[PDB]
C-alpha cells in the first residue's frame, strides 16, 4: 500500500526543478553560507534549519 | 515512467548519495541532484553511465544502455581490414 | 530604567525595524563579482565569475573610499544591485608572506658579533622602538643596510634577532624568486611585495642571498636580456618612485654584491654599509660557549683548547663542529659528549665542509 502512495506522489518530485551543486567556502555570523558552484560563480545563501 | 516521453535531456551519472537519489551532470554543464525513478536501480547503472533527464525539471528518467555515441569511433571498425601485416 | 528607555530602547527598536528590510535586500543567492570603476553619480560596474556586464547604482552598507578597482563586492539576484563591499578575511591573500610567528630568537645566540650587532640595531630597531630620537633630531632615518661578507659570518641570524624585539611585520624573501618563467611577471611580482607589506604595519622587506641575474645556466625560466632590465629596475623604483613615510625598511644581503648592478643600491637611501670578517681566538671562545650552553659536555673537554685548534673558521663552522660532535654521541647515546667526539668532528669539518679558498696568496 505504501508503494502505491510513494509512486503516485513521485510526480511532484519529478516535476520539482531539483537542486544545484556547490561547495562551502566561508561562513559569517548571520547564518549565511557561501556556496561556490563549479560552473557558475559564488553565492551566499541561508543554511538549513536542521543543522 | 512514461510521463517523460519524447522531451528528454541526455545526462551523465556521477556518484551515489542517498537511496533512490543521485547526482547527475547533463551536456549543458549544469549539474543537478535529483531523485532516482522507482523503476530504475542503482545496481543496474555504472558510475560513468549516461542517463536521461527532463527538459525543465531535469529529473532522472531512464538508464541508457552502455553504448556511448559521442563522436569519432562511434560504433566500430568500418572497412578497416584492407591490408595485412606482411 | 529611565536612561535605558531613552538610549537602548530607541536604538534597538530601529535596529529591529531595519533588519526586516534586510530580508528583501541581503536575502537571495547574493551573487558576487569584481568591481570595475566608480563615478560621482553613485554607479559602478561589476563582473561576476560568469563574466556578465552590469551597470547599477551604489546602495547602502558601502563607502566611496572602500570601493577600489579590483576588489570584491556583493550583488543581488533579481534586482542585480550591489548590496555592499565584502572585505577579504583570513589573512591578506597570500599566506607565504612570512608573517613571523616569532619563535623568539634572542641576541644571546648571535653574541660575539656585538661590534657589528649594534650597527644594524641603530639604523633598524632604534627608529622602530624609539622613533622620538630621529623625529626630534630632524634627520631622516635610513631605509635599511646592505650586508657583505664571506659565507658563515651569521648574516642570516643578524636580521632575524632584530625583528624579534621590534614585534612588527618582517619579511624573508629568497633572491631567486625575483625572476619567473613567464615574460612580464617578474616586475609584476616585485610590485605586490612592497604593496601588501606597506599597507599593514611598519614592515621590513628583507631579501636574503640574492643570486638574481648572474651565472644563469637556466634552461626553463630564462627570459633573455629583457627580464634583466625589467626585474632589477623595478626594485630600484620602489626605493625611489614609490612614496613612503619611512615605515618600510629594505635590507639586502648575499655572499657577493659585486655581481649585482650597483645602480640598484642607490646609496642615498641606504647610508649604512656593514661588512664581515673572520672572528679571532677571543670571539670564538664566546661563540663556542653559546652552542655548548644547552649541550652536556664531559669534564675532559676544554673550551679554550677547541678554540685554539680552530684555524680560518667562520661562525657557521663553529656550530658545524658542535652538531657533528652531537651526532657522534647520539650514535652511542651518551648524555655528556666526551673528548673523543670533538677530535673526530674537527677532522671532518676541515676536510669536506671547509675547502681551501681560491684566494691562494701568501
Amino acid at each position: 500500500n505504501d508503494k502505491v502512495r510513494f509512486i503516485k506522489d513521485e510526480l511532484r518530485l519529478l516535476q520539482e526543478p531539483g537542486s544545484y551543486v556547490g561547495e562551502v567556502i566561508k561562513i559569517v555570523s548571520d547564518k549565511k553560507v557561501l556556496v561556490k558552484v563549479q560552473p557558475e560563480g559564488k553565492y551566499i545563501v541561508d543554511v538549513a534549519k536542521d543543522i | 515512467k512514461r510521463i517523460q516521453s519524447v522531451p528528454l535531456v541526455i545526462g551523465q551519472f556521477l556518484e551515489p548519495i542517498d537511496q533512490n537519489t543521485g547526482i547527475v551532470s547533463s551536456t549543458t554543464g549544469m549539474s543537478y541532484v535529483v531523485r532516482i525513478l522507482s523503476t530504475l536501480d542503482r545496481e543496474l547503472l555504472k558510475p560513468s553511465m549516461s542517463v536521461a533527464l527532463h527538459r525543465h525539471s531535469n529529473a532522472l528518467v531512464d538508464i541508457l544502455p552502455p553504448d556511448s555515441d559521442s563522436s569519432i569511433s562511434v560504433m566500430g571498425e568500418n572497412e578497416k581490414p584492407d591490408v595485412t601485416y606482411a | 530604567f529611565v536612561s535605558n528607555s531613552e538610549i537602548l530602547k530607541p536604538f534597538e527598536k530601529k535596529q529591529e525595524e531595519e533588519k526586516k528590510q534586510l530580508e528583501e535586500i541581503r536575502g537571495n543567492p547574493l551573487s558576487i563579482g569584481t568591481l570595475e570603476e566608480i563615478i560621482d553619480d553613485d554607479h559602478a560596474i561589476v563582473t561576476s565569475p560568469t563574466m556578465p556586464d552590469y551597470y547599477v547604482s551604489i546602495l547602502s552598507f558601502v563607502d566611496k573610499e572602500l570601493l577600489e578597482p579590483g576588489c570584491s563586492v556583493l550583488l543581488h539576484h533579481k534586482t542585480m544591485s550591489i548590496v555592499g563591499v565584502l572585505q577579504d578575511d583570513a589573512d591578506p591573500m597570500v599566506s607565504v608572506m612570512k608573517m613571523d610567528k616569532s619563535p623568539t630568537e634572542s641576541y644571546s645566540d648571535i653574541g660575539g658579533l656585538e661590534s657589528q650587532i649594534q650597527e644594524i640595531k641603530e639604523s633598524v630597531e632604534l627608529p622602530l622602538t624609539h622613533p622620538e630620537l630621529y623625529e626630534e633630531m630632524g634627520i631622516k632615518p635610513p631605509k635599511g643596510v646592505i650586508l657583505y661578507g664571506a659565507p658563515g659570518t651569521g648574516k642570516t641570524l643578524l636580521a632575524k634577532a632584530v625583528a624579534n624585539q621590534t614585534s612588527a611585520t618582517f619579511l624573508r624573501i629568497v633572491g631567486s624568486e625575483l625572476i619567473q618563467k613567464y615574460l612580464g611577471d617578474g616586475p609584476r611580482l616585485c610590485r605586490q611585495i612592497f604593496k601588501v607589506a606597506g599597507e599593514n604595519a611598519p614592515s621590513i622587506v628583507f631579501i636574503d642571498e640574492i643570486d638574481a641575474i648572474g651565472t644563469k645556466r637556466y634552461d626553463s625560466n630564462s627570459g633573455g636580456e629583457r627580464e634583466i632590465q625589467r626585474t632589477m629596475l623595478e626594485l630600484l623604483n620602489q626605493l625611489d618612485g614609490f612614496d613612503d613615510r619611512g615605515d618600510v625598511k629594505v635590507i639586502m644581503a648575499t655572499n657577493k654584491i659585486e655581481t649585482l648592478d650597483p645602480a640598484l643600491i642607490r646609496p642615498g637611501r641606504i647610508d649604512r654599509k656593514i661588512l664581515f670578517e673572520n672572528p679571532d681566538l677571543s670571539t670564538k671562545k664566546k661563540i663556542l660557549g653559546i652552542h655548548t650552553s644547552k649541550m652536556n659536555l664531559s669534564e675532559d673537554v676544554n673550551l679554550e683548547t677547541l678554540v685554539t685548534t680552530k684555524d680560518d673558521l667562520s661562525g657557521a663552522d663553529i656550530q658545524a663542529m658542535c652538531t657533528e660532535a652531537g651526532l657522534l654521541a647520539l650514535r652511542e647515546r651518551r648524555m655528556q659528549v666526551t673528548a673523543e667526539d670533538f677530535k673526530q668532528a674537527k677532522e671532518r669539518v676541515m676536510k669536506n665542509k671547509v675547502e681551501e679558498n681560491l684566494e691562494g696568496l701568501y
